[PDB]
DNA sequence: ATCTGCTTTGGGTGGGTGGGTGGGTTGAGGCAATT
DNA sequence: AGCAGAT
């Protein structure tokens, strides 16, 4: 019919399952950060699917140069040095949503199963992040088994966002400081999850074709 | 020859020589070719009849001083497939080109139309693919989508700046105007001349404004999975689209799915997630039309200039007043009185304000008081399908403030406000109440004022206002004990009281009696209907033809044509009583009163004297006649007198029928 | 440059406009300055007749030329009253077609419009500045500013080193005027299908303040403008004239708004030997019979007379009427007529009402977090008549909440600190 | 003609001596207000002082004085504040409401804000009928500063009681 | 156009005899055609409906150019004409045609044998209102006359619509007939002037046009207070603004002779005292014999 | 190393196109469900 | 006033 011009590069995802062991929510510690493991919990809330910036592409405001494949950290990121030798722009850019690649993104909140709660104890909770085709695979009230990587998410408000003014434990949750971006503020952290797989524990012609 | 003025061909347009579709469309020569092809499509397209569709659509557009040309997606897809593909994938630039070409086509017919409206907005009607608010993903970004939902929150109409002009704080130079994107603000960081990092002041000698409004779309309860929470999105309605949709209404929004940067969203989520909105391009009212989904256009109750040159042949014929009654719920076997009452209520009377001091209701209310399996709820559902604006309510599923209006505290402004209920949604429409006799007494007494004065008065939480509820009520009820007792009077067979009963223009009592011949006909008709409706019993043209053949068997007038006809009659025709036999009406009214003096009989008041005239006006309206005729008054008198006689007891029914035979 | 010529043109209209042998505007100005009413009401049909060019300017750019017609009026007033005075207000009258409240949109921004509506709320008067005296923080340099209330002004940003914003206002040497805010709702009949009535914010200046009360139909001539409170602006109307069918000023104060010629007509009508019959027949001409109820309605509209005894006891002077009867009797129609004939009236349904809806309700301001009082049906109808339809559907408590206001004609409140005894003579 | 009520007070009466009658509906708490501070320079052995003024403590406009206590002498000596010799005065704000029985037809009563300083601080309680004499004033910038973008808000006003 | 300078540009076209004749505004197609014309001319509907004084001045100035190209297409070209306009300093300018219309409206609705005498006395009274309106010191009377003229034209339009929708006009071989018996505003037509106004309206619309043969028309109206008819013969008129040899010749009114002959021959009880001999009064029960004899006379 | 410039507390002298999982929390009034 | 940035 026609020659499609928009054939970008697939964004593959690797999903692992069938790990030897499955961890409870209460057994998540900080020694396993950045490692691959599975956890089990009953979903309680699910966010809405939003587009997440993955490979931003900007253009220089003055010489109209282009920057492609700008890996994005937990906060909005822009280039610091134009590739044009004659250019002097360092902190002036405009995003280009046509060339930018976005990924789906959903936030799922889970809590430990009832039978695993010590008697008369409030439940523990966690926030799981799904991406790509693993979105909307968990409905509230289900007992799922996520498999991903335990990560730590910084408080992006302190790190410095465009157009955002920065800002249980009785003041003892003091973060780390001294970073260049953090002038006089501190950076506090949270434990999160990045699932790559989800399992939920709990017309004649068309029908015939399905059967063996 | 200037290279910028050269053009390609259609096949040369199908093969793309850019890295993205937007860049392909934006090129000069490609844009010229696309504009030429769109103009050719507008000028040359012909439907089956062979007459131009969009020439007539432009003529009517100019007639009404409107600035919106409705274009069918299917027509464009058939005439030009590549252009439809481009519009689907890159809607912004394609819509810009199509607006320019549409203005050029409109100026063809009205040379100086630029003096009425500067621009014409093209509206897409039937996008083949429909999404939900749960099914929207990143792949749909910057592409045309069609979604449904319920307008749960609306804002006032604000004049937005079409062009913003900036001036340097230091240099003082004034930058040229720049197009404003409703999705997000426009800012200038690097000045072309001053080259100053400092902000530039926002100022302008003269600007043109456009209307702006925002609505919060929410998933309709019908589509959301049972028990789950509903998703929602935000839609931006620019000029000519503001106030088309109202709170509490279903809608079908066609627009562009767009995303922009939001700092707060990134701060709360912790990831660089953008905010998404829909830029509305058209709206279709889906409320109360669940049974009309098989229909083209953004309005299914609107007419061309050729469909109302024939609603006026159908109506000069001599028996339209009775082919219309036949076409009311043809899938119901009998019940001629019920169908006549329903038709009268659908067409309705003419409201009149005498000297600006006296207000007289102009709508007809009907009550069906029958036995269990007598096709009442089906009639109510049909009336819901056919009426322009209808709302369905059931006995205990409705509240006193659910009908009429309620008072809430706005979550945003934290100030008391007023919401419209069923009767407000049924303004200039029909409110169908089923299980009328099982309602709560408190809820039932709420509609008294609305059923006669056509207004709702609220004095609550510092609000003192009166609304408009110009709605007719068709209610179905079940007699005491579940089965009508013909030996007792009507008053004893229902729990309603005189004030509520007197507000119903027509009372239709239905009885289920075992007559072998009557049972024979009804069963034959029902079984034939079940055979007819069986699912198994060009492709679109063939489907339409078979549907038409199936429909013709039981309805003399097509249902869609009938809907358009009823809407046209209710909009454009206001019959007036000039020549009438006063003595006849006076003498029938006096007879009705004297015969109704009996205890337990159906109440008779001046309301029914006025109901006779209302029904006569409705019958005159059915013929698209500007003056009420003697035959119409005779028919209305017959309707009222019969409806009165049928409600009598068995013992006196024969005497009453003999006494009233003069008028029937 | 052009401003002086425009001012000269509007000054020649006030000094040269004669329709016969009387200078209408020169004489109107002198008569107004003599009673201390510094304003001039000009009819726009007269300006279109003197020079159509002057009307073209006043209609093309209203917020720029109106300020230059005020100074012309002031100069002429000085010439006429002072033998060698604040800036005079200009009130406009027009007969142009009225735009429906909901038809006002981006096409009418910064233009003179005429519209009608119902006033639902009025604000406490504020004070706007008209002549500021300023001084510098550092070098103590004195200056003055002059402001007209027509927006498209702030203190100078740089002195005349002195940091940014160096000027502080000297209040004991400045002059201010009056400003009021009004909410305008569209007429119930104008509202489109299935739509709630829509509001619009309005502001008036000086001699156009305290001219209306909530619940009265008015006609407004003004400028449809916008003020910034992203790229959207909240519209509002800058009033240039108010016309009403209710003499609110007479009703609040003494007897006023009756011309001697108008007063003579009323005495002549009173002298009619059979005025009772005429008034009885004039109520509900379209309702047959029910003569006794119509006489009762005449008596209710007329009212009795109230007495304040020396010891302090007050005797009610109003008449309350109940209509109990069968359906179809035309009680609701009589109530809807009485609501339309009485100078002040409110039509309410007993079912769609509440104890707080009647009387007064306590409300919290979302900003100041402070409770205040808002009047209900019986306060909004004070000095008039309340038509409570469907009186039998009203709940027992909401009906009990009416006894004191019906007999003693007062609404005692004791809620959220607020403790008062309002007045409801209905 | 200066005998008025909270309803009849208009912009025409600003900067004038008026007498207002009504009901006291509110009464803030009494808080001392700094006027003069006296310090002692130990090395120099001499006392210094500073004078503070506000918009509500005087009738003639002056430059505002932040309440920061001086810490260093002109020559750099350390200064220790002497609170026992400083001067603070009491300050209270009340609201006076129009008499309900004197209000117009169908209008709720209005109110005005009043300031009482020094010996007039606790002479009234809510629910009392009073006649207040003072000077009608205006305060602040009233939206003339660029921070407030409204452009449709007036100046604050109130009475300094005598 | 009907009172162009004292009403909207829309109302002047809507309530004009010539425009209604050439567009058939009494039915919906006519309104659609008029709206199409306004849209083509480049005048917004809101602008057209605005009153004359406050109308946008660009369109008011261009009206001569806009009308001249656009009108010929719709067949309304003869609207263009030259007339007399009189202005008194600083007052609105009024044309001769509108002045005459105001005077006539003041004459018509300005305000057994006993009732007839009372009606004639009332008309004699209206004469003096119309006479006063001729003095420049009396301008309120002229404005009052313009308002009444607009009201009367609206009423005539409604009555003509009712007559044409019902097809009350009987097309006999000698003449056309139209008798009103139950109209809504039948008290208006007791005055010969208002009856002639309605007659002219009918004569122009669907009688002047349609390419039908010229036939005189008879118009009658009833009044229950006196149970009698006010018959009024009307001369036919050639298509307006069509200069021709046959159009040059004038057409006479023969109804006086036939009416007198029939009255003398039959025991008619007709009153022929009106100055216009074509207008008489008949009793309720004599109209049928009178019209039968009229048809059989053949002298019409 | 010096000069230039923004923003608090928390509060309506920033707001409701930032919201209430960013805190400012009693009081009144309307509505459904419970009676 | 403390801290964040440009010359
Ligand atoms: N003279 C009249 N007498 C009675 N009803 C009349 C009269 N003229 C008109 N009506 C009709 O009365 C109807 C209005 O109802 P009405 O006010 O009589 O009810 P109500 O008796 O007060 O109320 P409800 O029936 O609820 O007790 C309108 O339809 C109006 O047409
Ligand atoms: N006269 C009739 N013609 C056709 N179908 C009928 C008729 N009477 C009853 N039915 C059947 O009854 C069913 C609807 O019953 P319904 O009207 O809902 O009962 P109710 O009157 O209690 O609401 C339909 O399936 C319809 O086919
Ligand atoms: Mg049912
Ligand atoms: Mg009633
Ligand atoms: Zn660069
Ligand atoms: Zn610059
Ligand atoms: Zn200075």
């Amino acid at each position: 019919t026609s020659t499609s011009p928009e054939q970008t590069e697939r964004v593959f995802q690797i999903s692992f399952f069938n790990l030897p062991t499955v961890h409870r929510i209460r057994d998540i510690r900080s020694e396993k950060i950045g490692s691959l493991l599975s956890i089990s919990g009953t979903v309680t809330r699910t966010s809405e699917v939003r587009p997440e910036l993955y490979k931003a592409s900007f253009t220089c405001d003055m010489c109209r140069a282009i920057v492609d494949n700008v890996e994005q950290s937990f906060k909005y990121t822009e280039p610091t040095f134009c590739p044009n030798p004659s250019c002097e722009n360092r902190a002036f850019w405009t995003l280009n949503v046509t060339r930018s690649r976005f990924l789906d993104w959903q936030k799922v909140r889970i809590q430990e199963n009832a039978n695993e709660i010590p008697t008369g104890s409030m439940p523990r909770t966690l926030d799981v992040i799904l991406r790509g085709d693993s979105v909307e695979r968990a409905k509230p009230g289900d007992r799922c088994k996520f498999t991903g990587v335990e990560i730590v998410v910084p408080d992006v408000t302190q790190l410095g966002l465009p157009g955002v003014k920065p800002s249980t434990t009785e003041g003892l949750n003091s973060g780390v400081t001294g970073l260049r971006s953090l002038g006089v503020r501190d950076l506090t952290y949270k434990i999160s999850f990045l699932a790559c797989h989800v399992i939920s524990i709990g017309d004649q012609e068309v029908f015939l074709n399905s059967l063996s | 020859i200037d290279p910028l003025r050269e053009e390609l061909t259609l096949e040369s347009l199908s093969n793309v020589k850019a890295n993205s579709y937007s860049e392909w469309i934006t090129q000069p020569n490609v844009s010229r070719t696309i504009a030429r092809e769109l103009k050719s499509f507008l000028l040359e397209y012909t439907d089956e009849t062979g007459r131009s569709v969009y020439g007539a659509r432009i003529r009517t557009l100019g007639e009404m001083n409107s600035e919106s040309l409705e274009v069918n997606y299917r027509h464009l897809a058939e005439s030009k497939a590549i252009l439809a593909l481009f519009l689907a994938k890159c809607p912004e630039e394609m819509l810009k080109i199509f607006d320019l070409v549409a203005m050029e086509a409109t100026e063809l017919h009205y040379p100086d139309y630029a003096r009425i409206h500067s621009e014409i907005h093209v509206r897409i009607s039937d996008f083949p693919t429909i999404y939900s608010l749960r099914e929207l993903r990143e792949s749909n970004l910057s592409s045309l989508v069609r979604v449904t939902g319920v307008v749960t929150r609306r804002t006032g109409v604000f004049p937005q700046l079409k062009y913003v002009k900036f001036n340097c704080l230091k240099c003082g130079s004034i930058l040229g105007p720049f197009f404003q994107d409703s999705n997000e603000e426009i800012r200038i960081s690097f000045c072309t001349n001053c080259k100053s990092k400092g902000p530039f002041r926002v100022n302008g000698e003269k600007t043109v404004y456009r209307n702006y409004q925002r609505v919060t779309l929410q998933e309709a309860p019908g589509t959301v999975p049972p028990g789950r929470l509903p998703r929602h999105r935000e839609v931006i309605l620019l000029a000519d689209l503001v106030d088309v949709s109202k709170p509490g209404e279903e809608v079908e929004v066609t627009g562009i799915y767009k995303n922009n940067y939001d700092g707060n969203l990134n701060a709360k989520n912790g990831f660089p997630v953008f905010a998404t909105i829909i830029e509305a391009n058209s709206i279709k009212r889906r409320e109360g039309n669940t049974a009309n989904e098989g229909e083209e256009g953004l309005d299914v109750f609107s007419w061309t200039e050729e469909e109302e040159r024939e609603f006026r042949k159908i109506s000069r014929d001599r028996g339209i007043i009775d082919k219309i009654i036949s076409s009311m719920a043809p899938s119901i076997y009998g019940h001629r009185d019920i169908k006549t009452a329903v038709a009268c209520s659908l067409f309705g009377g003419v409201p009149k304000n005498v000297n600006g001091k006296h207000s007289i209701r102009g709508d007809i209310n009907v009550l069906l008081l029958g036995d269990p399996g007598t096709a009442k709820s089906q009639i109510l559902k049909y009336v819901e399908k056919t009426a322009h604006r209808a709302v369905f309510a059931t006995g205990q599923g409705a509240s006193a403030v659910g009908l009429t209006a309620s008072v809430r505290k706005d979550p945003i402004t934290k100030e008391w406000t007023l919401e419209g209920g069923a009767l407000v949604l049924a303004d200039k429409g029909v409110c169908l109440i089923d299980e009328f006799d099982k309602m709560n007494d408190q809820d039932r007494t709420s509609i008294h004022e609305a059923m006669e004065q056509q207004s709702i008065s609220i004095s609550k939480a510092g609000i003192v206002t009166t609304l408009q509820a110009r709605c007719s009520i068709i209610a179905a009820a079940n007699p005491n004990g579940g089965r009508y007792n013909s030996t007792l009077p009507l008053a004893q067979n229902v729990s309603l009281t005189e004030p509520i009963l007197s507000r119903f223009d027509i009372l239709c009592v239905v009885r289920d009696l075992v007559d072998e011949e009557a049972d024979e006909r009804l069963a034959t008709f029902v079984v034939d209907s079940h055979v007819r409706s069986h699912p198994e019993n060009n492709a679109r043209q063939r489907r339409l033809q078979r549907q038409r053949k199936k429909e013709e068997e039981i309805s003399p007038i097509p249902q869609e044509l009938l809907m358009k006809y009823i809407h046209y009659a209710r909009t454009k025709i206001y019959p007036k009583l000039h020549q009438m036999d006063m003595d006849k009406v006076s003498r029938v009214y006096a007879d009705l009163r004297r015969e109704s003096i009996s205890t337990g009989s159906f109440p008779i008041t001046v309301r029914h004297l006025e109901s006779i005239l209302r029904i006569a006006e409705s019958f005159a309206k059915m013929r698209l006649s500007e003056f009420v005729s003697s035959y119409d008054l005779d028919r209305a008198i017959k309707v009222v007198v019969d409806s009165f006689v049928d409600a009598q007891k068995v013992s006196v029914r024969r005497q009453l029928r003999r006494s009233f035979a003069i008028y029937t | 440059d052009d401003n002086t010529e425009i001012i000269k043109s509007f000054k020649n209209f006030i000094l040269e406009f004669r329709l016969d042998s009387q200078f209408i505007y020169r004489d109107q100005l002198r008569n107004n300055i003599l009673v201390k009413n510094y304003s001039l009401t000009v009819n726009m049909e007269h300006l279109i007749g003197y020079n159509e060019d002057i009307y073209k300017k006043l209609s093309d750019e209203p917020s720029d030329i109106i300020p230059l017609f005020e100074t012309a009026i002031t100069q002429v007033a000085k010439r006429i009253s002072i033998l060698s005075l604040p800036t005079f207000q200009l009130i406009l009258n027009s007969n142009a077609n009225q735009i429906p409240l909901r038809d006002l949109d981006s096409e009418h921004v910064s233009k003179i419009v005429r519209l009608s509506g119902i006033i639902i709320s009025t604000s406490v008067l504020s004070s706007r500045a008209t002549y500021l005296s300023i001084m510098c923080r550092n070098c103590r340099h004195t200056t003055s500013i002059t402001i007209n209330n027509f927006n498209s002004v702030s203190l100078p940003r740089s002195c005349l080193n002195c940091g940014p914003d160096p000027y502080i206002i000297i209040h004991e040497s400045s002059k201010f005027i009056d400003q009021q805010f009004l909410k305008l709702q569209e007429i119930p009949e104008l509202v489109p299908v299935g739509e709630m009535p829509r509001n619009l914010t309005m502001t008036c200046d000086r001699y156009l303040t305290n001219k209306v009360i909530p619940g009265t139909r008015v006609t407004i001539v003004g400028i449809y403008s916008i003020y910034n409170s992203v790229a959207i602006r909240t519209p509002y109307i800058k009033i240039l004239g108010i016309q009403s069918d209710v003499e609110t000023s007479s009703i609040w104060n003494s007897v006023t708004m009756f011309t001697e010629e108008e007063e003579e007509e009323f005495l002549q009508l009173s002298r009619n030997p059979k005025l009772y019959e005429i008034l009885t027949n004039s109520i509900a001409p379209s309702i047959f019979g029910n003569e006794d109820i119509k006489k009762a309605i005449v008596c209710l509209l007329m009212g009795g007379s109230k007495k304040i005894l020396p010891d302090g006891m007050r005797l009610r002077g109003d008449i309350n009427v109940l209509l109990l009867g069968d359906p179809g009797t035309a009680k609701s129609q009589l109530l809807k007529f009485v609501e339309k004939v009485s100078p002040i009236a409110v039509y309410t349904s007993g079912k769609g009402s509440s104890a707080a809806g009647l009387t007064a309700s306590v409300q919290r301001d979302p900003m100041t977090r402070e409770f205040y009082l808002e009047g209900g049906a019986m306060v909004l109808a004070d000095g008039g008549v309340v038509c409570i339809d469907e009186f039998d559907k009203m709940r027992d408590e909401d009906r009990v909440a009416i006894h004191e206001a019906m007999e003693q004609q007062t609404i005692s409140i004791a809620k959220a600190g607020i403790t008062t005894v309002l007045n409801s003579r209905t | 003609a200066h005998a008025l009520s909270p309803r009849t007070l208009t912009a025409q009466h600003l900067n004038k001596l008026v007498s207002v009658e009504g009901i006291v509906t509110k009464t803030s708490l009494v808080r001392p207000k700094l006027i003069r501070s006296v310090h002692y320079a130990a090395k120099t052995g001499r006392f210094h002082y500073r004078d503070y003024t506000d918009a509500t403590t005087t009738l003639t406009t002056r430059i505002p004085t932040p309440a920061i206590y001086p810490t260093e002498d002109t020559e750099g000596n350390k200064l220790t504040t002497e609170y026992g010799y400083s001067t603070f005065i009491d300050h209270q704000r009340i609201t006076v409401q129009e008499m309900p029985e004197m209000a117009p037809a169908g209008q709720l009563p209005r109110s005005i804000d009043v300031i009482l300083d020094d010996d007039l601080v606790d002479k009234t309680k809510p629910g009392d009928r009073v006649n207040v004499v003072g000077v009608f004033k205006s305060l602040g910038a009233g939206g003339m500063n660029q921070s407030n973008s409204n452009t449709l808000i007036g100046f604050k006003t109130l009475i300094l009681g005598n | 156009l009907f009172l162009l300078r004292h009403s909207s540009l829309y109302d002047s076209f809507y309530y004009s005899n010539y425009v209604n004749a050439k567009l058939s505004l009494w039915n919906e197609n006519g309104k659609k055609r008029l709206h199409k014309m306004f849209a083509r001319m480049g005048i917004p509907l809101s602008t057209a409906q605005e009153t004359w004084l406050y109308m946008d001045h660009s369109i008011k100035r261009e009206l001569g150019i806009i009308f001249d190209k656009n009108l010929d297409r719709y067949g309304l070209q003869d609207i263009i004409r030259d007339g007399f306009v009189r202005t008194l300093g600083y007052r609105g300018s009024i044309s001769a045609s509108e002045f005459v219309e105001a005077l006539t409206a003041l004459l018509e609705v300005g305000n057994s044998a006993q009732k007839l005498t009372n009606l004639r006395k009332r008309w004699v009274s209206n004469f003096w209102l119309s006479w006063d309106a001729l003095d420049d010191r009396k301008v309120e009377l002229l404005n009052r006359g313009i308002q009444l003229a607009q009201d009367l034209q609206r009423a005539i339009f409604n009555t003509g619509v009712a007559i044409l929708e019902k097809k009350l006009i009987k097309h006999l071989r000698i003449y056309r007939l139209c008798v009103l018996q139950d109209g809504p505003d039948l008290d208006l037509y007791r005055n010969p002037l208002t009856l002639l106004r309605l007659g002219n309206w009918l004569i122009e619309c669907c009688a002047e046009s349609e390419d039908k043969q010229l036939l005189p028309m008879v118009l009658a109206s009833i009044d229950e207070n006196t149970d009698t008819y006010l018959v009024a013969g009307l001369t036919p008129r050639y298509p307006r603004g069509l200069d021709t040899i046959h159009t040059k010749k004038p057409i006479l009114n023969n109804f006086s002779m036939a009416f007198q002959q029939i009255t003398a021959e039959t025991d008619a009880k007709v009153r022929i005292d009106n100055f216009e001999s074509s207008i008489i009064e008949i009793r309720r029960e004599d109209l049928s014999p009178f019209l039968e004899k009229l048809t059989l006379s053949g002298l019409l």
